[PDB]
């Protein structure tokens, strides 16, 4: 019986293991058979659409969508009830403009995959309305629980009769839909942009969940037009989900999960306990140095905190050291996570920039050096006057014993950066071979990997990439109005009246990004601020290579910054102790992070040197 | 926002060149493309050029005497056109088709375009 509750998700899992299969065969076979099984590399791209949008249906059903909450903390019991209702109703409007635009996509297209002599291309676009019909039933069910829990004013039946009538008016008399434009009342011209951006930011801060809020912003521009937008964005929308580097995101998240859930962190810890710990300050040295390996295990900043936390707290506790110092170092451990492959937010920036993950990761490892080294120096700087006790001696017998038994796992980061660094493998297959590698050693060198665990891990990974899928798609609709109406030149007129240097804009934009980083969480803010500021940066002739590592580095300061910074709360959650302990614990660690930010801000040559030497 | 160079007319075989000039923007994401459009249309094209391998794709209605060249490092791509028959005649574009796997021509023109350019040849 229990499977009946999530069958479309388990179909998603059965697709996903088909992906994992197709590509493990592909990459090894490509080399060894010395000619490409080309069908495989393209079939993969289709399959990803479906699992991507099944992921949206999960994030829909669970109501796990990304949003800004600040007003909810401010707001009374009633005013909530209204705004919750008003918001969720506005989302019920979203999904109909989605399905309408879905059907008005479909009969407009007749283009096969001629790279494989054309088999059933229409299947991509057809995915959107069929899975959106599942989203319709799932969404109404979810809001019924919201009303049963008193969050809202309205019953299911309201939305149902609404669905009924909206189809019926298209089925028989859509001239009365042609009446619903604002165009009988307006004179905006170019000023439409500044309106559309105002109402956008308002509905966003009203706490409309981010993807749907962007869909509302983008349809609200339709009201200003006399023209084409109906075709132009619509075809772009789901077909943009097709893009290849995004397929790496699922496998990297899966790799994080499997590697963490195998308990391998304690073995990398006990390796560091010998290799670095015999230098005094060892608690810090192991956390700081091993974080390059841990980030290579974990694939996201929260997974470093959630995985390592018990070990590093226990090590400091057994040493008798201070809990605020523990909080500080472990926050900085999570900042290392974004520097290193795997890293979701980096990869999302790659997608939204449309730039290759190769030329980004081989750049990102330079701030990998600078942050870890300066953090190591700050550990020494504090310690040599703080007066902590000196660490134990070591000898080769225990150290190499610990090395052998760990050694099979130690390759994990050295696989993913190494394959890209040497140029033998590109981003997608590096993620997939890492997934393969972590499973196969974990099956036979270790034993905790259950037969079920791959599917259990897959459903989390695919579910999280659901959130990503909505957010990418919706952002790329925003990539109609911006390129249509040239926000770049109007925002440029403000700056351009005086604007002289890259340093000027870089620090001003970093200040805005930091300021919003105080107040909107990173996993939202990334999608808020990239879409238009990347263009503005390009209008000031900035290298989008630099701007990616710079702005993703701002996100890390953001997650490190109160009041919003969620990683501070994650550290508090594992630390069992107050945010007042956390804040003074983190307080000095920001200084080397800001120095290293400023060092790259003033001198591009650092990030340039490795990528441009190897790649040029 | 993109910039172009080339085009002309031919004296009484000849072949004009048109070029995309990476003005300002990134222009090496591992795709680029080119198009021309009629009175009453915006859905017509050549199909992909690859940064790597020297790979070149065309549609069969296009197969024949249209030709391809690139440099990444002075970011400069040029198309050259040998037909000189009236059906060649249109308004012309280079377009930063980027990151969409399936199609030779569909609106996969994700990030950018030149405002189009005019080229013309006709009898005596």
């Amino acid at each position: 019986m229990k499977y009946i509750n999530k069958l479309e998700e388990w179909l998603g899992g059965a697709l996903f293991i088909a992906i994992f299969g197709i590509l493990i065969a592909q990459i090894l076979s490509r080399q060894v058979f010395h000619s490409p099984l080309i069908w495989s590399e393209e079939l993969a791209k289709l399959l990803f659409v479906y699992v991507g949008m099944l992921g949206i249906s999960v994030a829909v059903r669970k109501q796990e969508h990304v949003f800004i909450d600040f007003l909810t903390n401010l707001m009374p019991e009633k005013i909530r009830k209204f705004t919750n209702t008003f918001v969720q109703l506005l989302v019920f409007i979203c999904i109909f403009l989605f399905i309408h635009f879905g059907i008005r996509t479909f009969n407009g297209a007749s283009f096969p995959i001629d790279a494989l002599g054309g088999i059933s291309e229409k299947w991509i676009f057809a995915a959107l309305p069929v899975v959106a019909i599942l989203m319709m039933f799932r969404f109404i069910q979810a809001q019924t629980l919201n009303f049963k829990t008193g969050k809202s004013y309205l019953p299911a039946t309201f939305f149902i009769i609404s669905a009924v009538i909206l189809f019926a008016i298209l089925f028989f008399a859509p001239d009365w839909f042609k009446v619903l434009r604002i165009s009988n009342y307006i004179k905006l011209g170019s000023s439409s942009v500044y309106v559309a951006l105002l109402v956008w930011l308002i509905i966003m801060f009203i706490g409309v969940p981010v993807g749907w809020s962007l869909f509302i912003a983008t349809l609200l521009y339709f009201s200003m037009t006399r023209w084409n937008v109906v075709n132009a964005a619509t075809e772009k929308l789901v077909y943009s989900l097709d893009s290849f580097p995004l397929l790496a995101v699922p496998f990297y998240i899966l790799t994080g999960i499997l590697m963490n859930t195998g308990g391998i962190t304690e073995r990398i810890f006990n390796f560091a306990k010998a290799l670095l710990g015999h230098y005094t300050g060892g608690m810090g040295h192991v956390n700081i140095g091993a974080s390059l390996l841990f980030s290579g295990m974990s694939g996201s900043a929260l997974a470093d905190a959630g995985g390592l936390g018990q070990l590093e707290i226990k090590a400091m506790r057994d040493a008798g050291y201070d809990d605020d110092i523990c909080g500080g170092i472990t926050a900085a451990s999570c900042i290392i996570g974004p520097l290193v492959p795997p890293s979701i937010a980096m990869i999302i920036y790659g997608v939204i920039a449309n730039e290759s993950i190769a030329k980004l990761f081989i750049a990102g490892f330079i701030p990998g050096v600078l942050i870890t080294l300066a953090l190591m120096a700050m550990n020494y700087r504090i310690a040599k006057k703080r007066g902590y006790p000196r660490t134990p001696k070591a000898t080769r017998e225990q150290l190499c014993s610990s090395f052998k038994q760990s050694f099979w796992a130690i390759l994990t980061p050295l696989l993913i950066i190494g394959g890209i660094f040497s140029g033998l493998f590109s981003p997608t297959e590096s993620a997939i071979v890492a997934a393969a590698y972590s499973v196969i050693i974990g099956k036979f060198v270790y034993k905790e990997l259950t037969l079920k665990s791959l599917f259990n891990s897959c459903i989390e990974a695919m579910a999280i990439t659901g959130v990503v899928a909505l957010m990418i798609m919706t952002v790329t609709f925003f990539g109609d109005m911006i390129a249509r109406e040239q926000v770049a030149m109007r925002v440029a007129d403000v700056f351009v009246a005086v604007a002289d240097s890259p340093l000027t804009v870089l620090i001003m934009i970093n200040a805005l990004l930091l300021f919003l980083g105080m107040f909107i969480d990173a996993l939202a803010l990334q999608f808020l601020v990239l879409p238009m500021l990347i263009p503005i940066a390009m209008q000031f002739n900035i290298d989008l290579i630099f701007f990616g590592v710079m702005t993703t580095l701002n996100m890390m300061v953001g997650i490190l910054t109160p009041p919003m910074g969620m990683a501070l709360f994650v550290v508090a959650r594992v630390g069992n102790m107050s945010v007042s302990t956390v804040t003074k614990g983190v307080l000095p660690f920001l200084i080397p992070v800001f120095v290293t930010l400023v060092l790259i801000t003033i001198f591009p040559q650092i990030i340039t040197f490795v990528p441009n030497l190897l790649i040029p | 926002q993109l910039v172009e160079s080339g085009g002309g007319l031919v004296q009484t075989y000849g072949s004009l060149r048109l070029s995309c000039t990476a003005s300002r923007v990134t222009l090496d994401y591992h795709d680029i493309g080119w198009f021309r459009q009629a009175p009453g249309k915006e859905r017509e094209g050549v199909s992909y050029i690859s940064s790597s391998g020297g790979s070149t794709n065309y549609a069969d209605s296009v197969k024949g005497r249209f030709t391809i060249s690139r440099d990444n490092a002075k970011n400069t791509v040029y198309l050259q056109m040998n037909s000189l028959k009236p059906e060649d005649t249109a308004v012309y574009y280079c377009a930063r088709s980027s990151a969409y796997g399936s199609s030779w021509l569909n609106p996969s023109r994700y990030d950018y375009w030149g405002q189009g350019t005019q080229v013309t040849v006709s009898s005596g």
